[PDB]
């Protein structure tokens, strides 16, 4: 099976910051992208960050400027530095890993997380 | 989906790859004309190709099974009740339907696998190696209990129980494909995406197009037309190409484990690792235009394709692997998912640009003369 590990979740201050750290055990195949999905109390999810093999990031506007996703890819692991945080950041984030394996045929599997809380309030 | 719907639908999957490989797998074992092969290759990318761009209902797949079933039973009745020229003209319009049906029947397939979630896709490749080692294991065991008659060129008793085993596991992947699948119901411009991976496209071009040069012709009937080879040998040398095909697909996708974690190298690596590949010509060419023992060697011989089958699969696989790590401009999914039909579209225009670059050895007088 394939295991999404993450990390960071928490309550903090107005203007704080977190680290949001992911890491993929299985991904039978390769790893095309990983990225950060939130998901607001009573919401759709939403992508909040993505960073590629390669190292093509890309940001939801919202939270342009402020977040900044770093990769690896010995270790596939992607860490999000969390920045200048106000009270609309509070969700459920979402680590997803998308993957592509190709034995005879072209298969495109996305594996989610289980989520980590992260709340800015008091 | 619980554990038993899920097993069934992936044990359905695989019978679906291996049912629809079995007619192809059968062709090369039996060591089927040429010509016949090259039809069938022909009609696959043509029905591939075509099929792409064009979504056929999912209705259609027991219909497509079941004419492969009925077009197996013409071949054993062609072979058993009929004379050269009706067998071959059967044979050639039949091969043609058949590479045609089954380029459909694949890509329904594909469809129905990848419009889920856990999509299926291995599964139905794990079911196409399987058709290779198990028709390579049939032919083995039917060598040892099958007299060696020949009628057209084809073994009588062998081709009979070939082309029953594969109606048989046919007909029961139609019976799982019924009783499982439910069959009822800004982006850049595609120049842009071309220039970006256009070395994906070319690698996975370049790797079946000489494969396919050798392997079915100059591979195992040019070698044979000169040196005399045994039937017997004949599905051996075969049987490493379908075995070690397979094999090779696999160390590629497990590049989490330390031993294959050079098996996904590089796109400009690979250009040049497909340019080493270019010395099987000359290797495949002395098999067979040179008398002293080294190249009158089964063991030789059988590495000698096994190295050509081992490459193929795996520089195969490696093109998907890699694509997304080079390419700058292509970052929405829509995008990705569109240029992996363009690599699975270079590999059918190298398939049938391969099978056909075949009769250019023609010319060469390479096969020893009789006396
Ligand atoms: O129906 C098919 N689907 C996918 N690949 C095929 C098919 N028929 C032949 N080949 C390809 O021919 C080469 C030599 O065996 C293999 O690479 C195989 O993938």
């Amino acid at each position: 099976q394939v295991q999404l590990v993450e990390s960071g979740g928490g309550l903090v201050q107005p203007g704080g910051s977190l680290r949001l750290s992911c890491a993929a055990s299985g991904f039978t195949g390769s790893i095309n992208y990983m990225g950060w999905y939130r998901q607001a109390p009573g919401k759709q999810r939403e992508l909040v960050a993505r960073f590629s093999s390669g190292g093509s990031t890309n940001y939801a506007d919202s939270v342009k400027g402020r977040f900044t996703i770093s990769g690896d890819n010995a270790k596939n692991t992607v860490y999000l530095q969390m920045n200048s945080l106000k009270p609309e950041d509070t969700a459920v984030y979402y680590c997803n890993a998308e993957t592509i394996s190709y034995v005879y045929t072209v298969v495109f599997q996305d594996y989610w997380g289980q989520g980590t809380q992260v709340t800015v309030s008091s | 989906l619980s554990s038993k719907q899920h097993f069934m639908l992936s044990l359905t999957f695989i019978l679906i790859g291996l049912s629809s490989l079995n007619v192809w797998n059968t062709a090369l074992g039996l060591n089927i004309n040429f010509k016949y092969n090259t039809f069938q290759i022909t009609g696959l990318v043509c029905s591939s190709i075509v099929a792409l761009f064009v979504e056929i209902p999912k209705i259609m797949l027991p219909f497509l099974l079941g004419g492969l079933s009925i077009l197996c039973a013409g071949f054993q009745i062609s072979h058993s009740f009929f004379t050269d020229t009706q067998f071959d003209t059967y044979c050639l319009v039949a091969f043609i339907v058949i590479g045609v049906v089954a380029g459909l029947a694949q890509t329904i397939a594909f469809n129905i696998g990848s419009t889920m979630e856990d999509n299926m896709g291995g599964y139905m490749s794990a079911g196409i190696g399987i058709s290779g080692v198990f028709i390579f294991v049939i032919n083995l065991l039917l060598d040892q209990f099958v007299s060696p008659e020949k009628h057209y060129g084809v073994n009588k008793a062998k081709l009979l129980a070939l082309y029953i085993i594969c109606e048989l596991c046919l007909i029961l992947a139609i019976v799982f494909c019924v009783c499982n699948l439910d069959l009822t119901n800004a982006t850049l411009s595609y120049m842009e995406l071309f220039k970006d991976s256009y070395k994906a496209i070319l690698t996975m071009f370049l790797v079946n197009w000489l494969t396919l040069q050798l392997f079915p012709g100059v591979g195992h009937k040019k070698w044979q037309e000169s040196h005399n080879i045994s039937d017997y040998n004949v599905t051996i040398i075969v049987g490493m190409f379908q075995v070690f095909d397979f094999l090779s697909r696999y160390p590629p996708n497990l590049t989490h484990i330390k031993i294959f974690k050079n098996f996904t190298f590089s796109l400009n690596k690979l250009l040049v690792a497909n340019s080493l590949r270019l010395l099987f010509i000359p290797w495949f060419i002395l098999n067979a235009c040179v008398d002293h023992p080294f190249f009158k060697n089964i063991v030789q011989q059988c590495v000698c394709m096994a190295m050509l089958a081992f490459t193929n699969g795996w520089f195969n696989t490696v093109p998907f692997l890699v694509f997304v790590k080079e390419l700058k401009k292509a970052k929405k999914k829509k995008e990705i998912e569109i240029i992996s039909t363009f690599l699975v579209i270079a590999m059918f225009v190298g398939l049938f640009c391969g099978i056909w670059t075949t009769y250019i050895y023609n010319l060469f007088n390479i096969v020893l003369p009789k006396p």
